[PDB]
RNA sequence: GGCGAGCCCGAGGGGCUCUCGCUUCUGGCGCCAAGCGCCCGCCCGGCCGGGCGCGACCCGCUCCGGGGACAGUGCCAGGU
RNA sequence: CUGUUUAAUUAAAACAAAGCAUCGCGAAGGCCCGCGGCGGGUGUUGACGCGAUGUGAUUUCUGCCCAGUGCUCUGAAUGU
RNA sequence: AGCGCCGUUCCGAAGGGACGGGCGAUGGCCUCCGUUGCCCUCGGCCGAUCGAAAGGGAGUCGGGUUCAGAUCCCCGAAUC
């Protein structure tokens, strides 16, 4: 029959992101003989609004130590940092609210966000508004650290990887209702064509594997599982189980 | 004189005097471009009796295909 | 001495910028560049085969240049004194109506080929076989060749060396099969010694492999472990 | 030699000067576009002569393939008389229109009368 | 390398065993070298304009890290 | 609730909607496109995100059943 | 298999430019200047190129003129 809605995502046609106002991509500094043997002072300009993003971009000025040339880059903003305030970076960087340091050298039970998987991607984890990770469980030899993700999800990473200290600035942020379907409109027209949410038994029988019918009724068990092909999987994937909840995870 | 030594070594090809240059030689074409010129033949009895004579106008190009 | 200060800067992070190094061990060298060179890592850290690890086990520079200097008066002609030689050997016996004016003359002789026949049917009294050669397939019978029929050879580095006593850019193989009498002694003295280095020895050499050295980093990481291990037992 | 810089480039060549060992087609092409083929037809219209006598301005068709300067040129070198500004205009039928004003030394009713029309 | 610390022997000193460091109150500035030691054509033991090294340690065989005989690729076979 | 819909027979009790929830995914990943490449969309993105769903503001509520069909987890402990 | 297809910085030796200095040659009034060749030194292009007659984009206005032109043609007055 007739291609399903999910896989149009893949096209790339309508799908896009609504790239062009946003600044630009957040990243860290790629490493440095500076960020791995001392520590650089920056200065940060301003802060941004990045849309699509309900958290803050901000723009921290750097010096290039190699030559004469002032570099201009793009951080996360953390929460409580201001315009002037010397941001630091580097492994032996004195701990404060804002300062990117290695996880290696920050003590355990640090509440830090904008971190790396793997040791210089420019941060990766924890970049939502609001979100932070913990890190525990240093190791001397092998050197690797328990990081305590936003799911809950506990992850071992390397222990050179890059983190910048505090949390993401703009927290709260689904504390208010969008509270009518215009605040939806104007928010998903700033981020990207995904608001066609039509429901599935609502559309026709050969255009999803649920619809149709003289009553609105699913017909299938909607636990569709990880092996199904491409259009099938519809409704719940792979879900292990259903209904509300029991405990907080109960998942190692 | 040498041309039947060297089909002779090239024919066990699976022996391990051979099969070290071969990992070798593949590692540096894989490395390379996909179609270029070689100046030089690398078999030379192969190449001879396919048709190469050592003047000017015959060329050798290198070649990669992708199997299946 | 009036004013003439003295202006010092410091290198370190977070000051004053760096001053332009050397470096060469950082600079983006491109494809064939990099293929070369761990082309050769490559050669060092894999094991080669004991028919190949002949190379690099060659004769030493001085009696390298015994051999050159042995080999510099056999010289084959060039195409100039070989035209020459023809013009003015058809002059000579045009005036005086010769028949046999030049008894035996001595040149050695090049090319895989023309010395592998010549080993073949024991003409050869000394064979020397270059290093450069890039398929090694076509230099790797020749020393078990030479062995087996009884023709010392002597691997000697550098291909272009061995051109430019034949007036062409790759010869890969020099055949000593004619020498003189001033040249006779020399020439035993050489083939005794090459007799003695290689020949003698070819037991030896067939027997051991070649390569598996590992890069300095890792030798330095092992040898860290090492010594923290000795550490560890005292 | 000390190479601060992390990036390889290509080297300054010397790149060789164009010098052919024979001529590719024997003679140069002649010029088609001369100041006889130029300016082909003067308009002899009611408002083409009103503004011989209105205007001190000649009316000429001319090939598309020409410019004001080369229209300058032509009227130069044919007629020896000089030329204040040429407004060119394009025909509909295909052909260029040109408006040669003269100079005010000169008489445009002289000129037509010497060139006939 | 001591303007530094260390654990001991210990008279000066030894380095068994180890850390790198020369930027943390400030919305400033920082590039195209100062100095030193040599080498040239010039003014009788003077003056102009240049080149090299130290400043900025030496060597090495991967640009540096993270995986790595796994992942993937090609073919065959069984499920869905 | 405002909005949208069968242009050329329907304007709705239909669709959408904020809210309520559920499931998959920590990037060698989830959902997809592609005949092809470690090619692409989400991704200038990182669980307050992305993707797929049921219901449809507020108040009060979310009864009982895994027998069946699904989905998921586990032990080469054991049949095929 | 293939007309070709993917991709726009990805796996690229992807700048032919220029200040200053030195050396050589030529030309012009060899007074004094201008070119050409070589060497030293400098030089992120976010990558050729296209893409708006409503986006960005320096600078013209007044009067008169024909059966049909108008900030365009004539006069006068300005600007890039
Ligand atoms: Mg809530
Ligand atoms: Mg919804
Ligand atoms: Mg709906
Ligand atoms: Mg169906
Ligand atoms: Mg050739
Ligand atoms: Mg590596
Ligand atoms: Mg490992
Ligand atoms: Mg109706
Ligand atoms: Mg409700
Ligand atoms: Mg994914
Ligand atoms: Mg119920
Ligand atoms: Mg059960
Ligand atoms: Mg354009
Ligand atoms: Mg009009
Ligand atoms: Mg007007």
């Amino acid at each position: 029959g007739r291609v399903i809605r999910g896989q149009r995502k893949g096209a790339g046609s309508v799908f896009r992101a609504h790239v062009k106002h946003r600044k630009g991509a957040a990243r860290l500094r790629a490493v440095d003989f500076a960020e791995r043997h001392g520590y650089i002072k920056g200065i940060v300009k301003d802060i941004i609004h990045d849309p699509g993003r309900g958290a803050p971009l901000a723009k921290v000025v750097f010096r290039d130590p190699y030559r004469f040339k002032k570099r201009t880059e793009l951080f996360i903003a953390a929460e409580g940092i201001h315009t002037g305030q010397f941001v630091y970076c580097g492994k032996k960087a004195q701990l404060n609210i804002g300062n990117v340091l290695p996880v290696g050298t920050m003590p355990e039970g640090t509440i830090v966000c904008c971190l790396e998987e793997k040791p210089g991607d420019r941060g990766k984890l924890a970049r939502a508004s609001g979100n932070y990770a913990t890190v525990i469980s240093h190791n001397p030899e092998t050197k690797k650290t328990r990081v305590k993700l936003p799911s809950g999800s506990k992850k071992v990473i390397s222990s050179a990887n890059r983190a910048v200290v505090g949390v993401v600035a703009g927290g709260g942020r689904i504390d208010k209702p969008i509270l009518k379907a215009g605040r939806a409109y104007h928010k998903y027209k700033a981020k990207r064509n995904c608001w066609p949410r039509v429901r599935g038994v609502a559309m026709n029988p050969v255009e999803h594997p649920f619809g149709g019918g003289n009553h609105q009724h699913i017909g299938k068990p909607s636990t569709i599982r990880r092996d199904a092909p491409a259009g099938r999987k519809v409704g719940l994937i792979a879900a292990r189980r259903t209904g509300r909840l029991r405990g907080t995870k109960t998942v190692q | 004189g040498a041309y039947k030594y060297i089909q002779e070594l090239w024919r066990k090809k699976q022996s391990d005097v051979m099969r070290f240059l071969l990992r070798v030689r593949c590692w540096q074409y894989r490395q390379l471009s996909a179609l270029h010129r070689a100046p030089r033949p690398t078999r030379p009895d192969k190449a001879r009796r396919l048709g190469y004579k050592a003047k000017q106008g015959y060329v050798i190009y290198r070649i990669r295909v992708r199997r299946g | 001495n009036p004013l003439f200060e003295k202006r010092p800067k410091n290198f370190g992070i977070g000051q004053d910028i760096q001053p332009k190094r050397d470096l060469t061990r950082f600079v983006k060298w491109p494809r064939y560049i990099r293929l070369q060179r761990q082309r050769a890592i490559l050669y060092k850290r894999l094991k080669v085969p004991p028919a190949i690890n002949q190379f690099t086990q060659a004769l030493d520079r001085q009696t390298a240049t015994q051999l050159l200097k042995l080999a510099h008066k056999y010289r084959p002609e060039t195409k100039q004194e070989k035209k020459q030689r023809l013009l003015a050997r058809a002059e000579k016996k045009a005036a005086g109506k010769g028949d046999v004016p030049t008894k035996r003359p001595p040149v050695l002789r090049a090319g895989v080929n023309t010395v592998t026949t010549l080993v073949e049917n024991k003409k050869a009294q000394l064979v020397v076989i270059a290093h450069d050669v890039d398929p090694i397939e076509l230099v790797v019978f020749l020393p078990a060749l030479c062995r087996k029929m009884g023709v010392p050879y002597c691997i000697i580095k550098g291909k272009a060396r061995l051109g430019r006593l034949v007036h062409r850019k790759t010869c890969t193989t020099v055949a000593f099969t004619q020498v003189n009498s001033e040249d006779k002694g020399a020439l035993a003295k050489l083939v005794e010694a090459i007799r003695t280095n290689y020949n003698d020895r070819y037991d030896e050499i067939r027997r051991h492999w070649g390569g598996n050295v590992l890069g300095p980093k890792s030798v330095a990481r092992i040898a860290k472990l090492e010594k923290a291990k000795a550490k560890e037992l005292a | 030699k000390i190479r601060t810089s992390p990036t390889f480039r290509r080297p300054k060549t010397l790149r060789l000067r164009r010098q052919p060992k024979y001529p590719r087609k024997s003679a140069p092409r002649r010029n088609k576009l001369d100041h006889y083929a130029i300016i082909k037809f003067p308009l002899t219209t009611e408002s083409a002569m009103k503004k011989i006598e209105d205007n001190n301005t000649l009316v000429f068709i001319v090939d598309v393939k020409a410019n004001k300067h080369q229209i300058k040129q032509a009227v130069k070198k044919l007629y020896d008389i000089d030329v204040a500004k040429v407004n060119t205009l394009i025909r509909p039928d295909g052909e260029k229109k040109a408006y040669v004003r003269l100079a005010p030394d000169y008489d445009a009713l002289d000129v037509a009368n010497k060139i006939g029309i």
